């Protein structure tokens, strides 16, 4: 679970 | 001939129910002061004004499952309670269950409307101030403030109603479009081009390698300009300007698309916030970006507003882009621009996709290896 606001990439 | 511009103020009811505007980005305002910005500058004067319309079940259905475009399309389980206390599929992505079925339509609507009239004959150019943005959606997954993939639809509309037999798609907003890769990813026929931070794959949303040539007919026919090292030094207008010297243009001039669509993002501006961008990109840089773009399809090109979250810079960004669609002369390039070398980082980026689709490009040998040459340096040896 990664999120556009904080530049996480997403990743399972 | 005429450049067109399209919007709706009904694309601003898109919004969360908490009423804390600063917890999301993506914002009704970004549209309106870009609205507001064309209006005082006289551009919008200058442009036809187009109206928008919903798109279709059917047409949001060439890219998008019927379970995805009737769960977001329409209104009477994958919503949640956020934690700002509005509905949402995720914590980036807010739901209101009133408005946004309409805005989303709305938006890819726009696009499409835009981009037929340009195809058709109706105007030279296009751009679309819309949202929510649509690049990172897929096939059935929202993401990323996005619900309808607007350019794909509008890329898959002109192929089956149209019939056109290539489509030029540059994405220049700086995060790689997921969904836009993924709409088109076996065919030969749309060439897409996404610039992004990539990282290796520490960026949101951490697709979009440079190994990522497309499959099976159409492999060789998705380029992933991706820029990794991070921002030691960020990415300014000389690596950008170098990436479509080196790279860009010479893969779209090969392809000799008869159509351009752009997602024009503009979160790699400068002044953004590091998570959301951290690149130093002048808002002049962008329309010159735009006016090399024109020289392709004849000049068939049309600008879609996909990420950019500050409002002066999207508001700087959108002016000098409808200013370069409009013919209007530039404002030169400051000369620590034209001199300036790219930073080995982005030369490391550039020469490694030169490396893979030299492969499928034949003419990606001429500018193997000039990435690390500034603009002047370029203009010295190519006379
Ligand atoms: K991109
Ligand atoms: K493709
Ligand atoms: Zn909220
Ligand atoms: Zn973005």
């Amino acid at each position: 679970e990664g999120s556009i606001t904080q530049g996480t990439p997403l990743k399972y | 001939f005429t450049t067109g511009l399209v919007y709706d103020t009904l694309m601003l009811k898109h919004q969360c129910t908490c009423g804390s505007s600063s917890s999301h980005p993506e914002h009704a305002g970004r549209i309106q002061s870009i609205w507001s910005r064309l209006q005082e500058t006289g551009l919008r004067g200058k442009c036809e004004c187009i109206r928008g319309r919903k798109a279709t079940l059917e047409e949001l259905q060439t890219v998008h499952s019927e379970a995805h475009t009737l769960l977001y399309g329409t209104n009477p389980s994958v919503f949640v309670r956020l934690p700002c206390g509005g509905v949402g599929v995720d914590s980036d992505t807010i739901w209101n269950e009133v408005h946004s079925a309409g805005a989303a339509r709305l938006a890819v609507g726009c696009v499409v409307e835009l981009v037929f009239k340009v195809a058709t004959g109706e105007l030279k150019n296009g751009f679309a101030v819309v949202r929510p943005p649509g690049h990172h959606a897929e096939e059935s997954t929202p993401m990323g403030f996005c619900y309808f993939n607007s350019v794909a639809v509008a890329a898959k509309l002109l192929q089956q109603r149209l019939s056109v037999s290539k489509i030029l798609i540059v994405d220049w907003d700086v995060h790689h479009g997921n969904g836009t890769q993924q709409a088109f990813y076996s065919d030969p026929s749309v060439l897409y081009m996404s610039l992004h931070r990539y990282d290796d794959g520490n960026f949101f949303p951490g697709s979009g390698a440079p190994d990522e040539v497309g499959t099976g007919p159409g492999v060789g026919f998705n380029v992933n300009m991706a820029f990794t090292g991070g921002l030691d030094p960020p990415m300014g207008d000389a690596e950008y300007l170098a990436a479509f010297r080196t790279v860009v243009m010479p893969i779209a001039s090969e392809f000799a698309p008869d159509v351009v669509l752009v997602s024009s993002g503009f979160d790699a501006v400068e002044g953004h916030p590091t998570p959301l961008g951290g690149y130093n990109l002048s808002a002049r840089c962008f329309g010159y970006l735009t006016k090399q773009l024109m020289g392709l399809a004849g000049g068939r090109i049309v600008l879609a507003l996909e990420g950019g979250y500050d409002l002066t810079a999207i508001c700087d960004a959108s002016e000098a882009c409808v200013s370069a669609l409009l013919g209007n002369e530039l404002d030169p390039l400051p000369e620590k621009v034209l001199q300036q070398r790219p930073n080995a980082n982005a030369v490391r980026s550039m020469e490694k996709v030169m490396e893979i689709h030299s492969k499928y490009w034949r003419c990606l040998q001429r500018t193997t290896s000039t990435a690390g040459r500034s603009l002047i340096e370029a203009q010295t040896c190519e006379n």
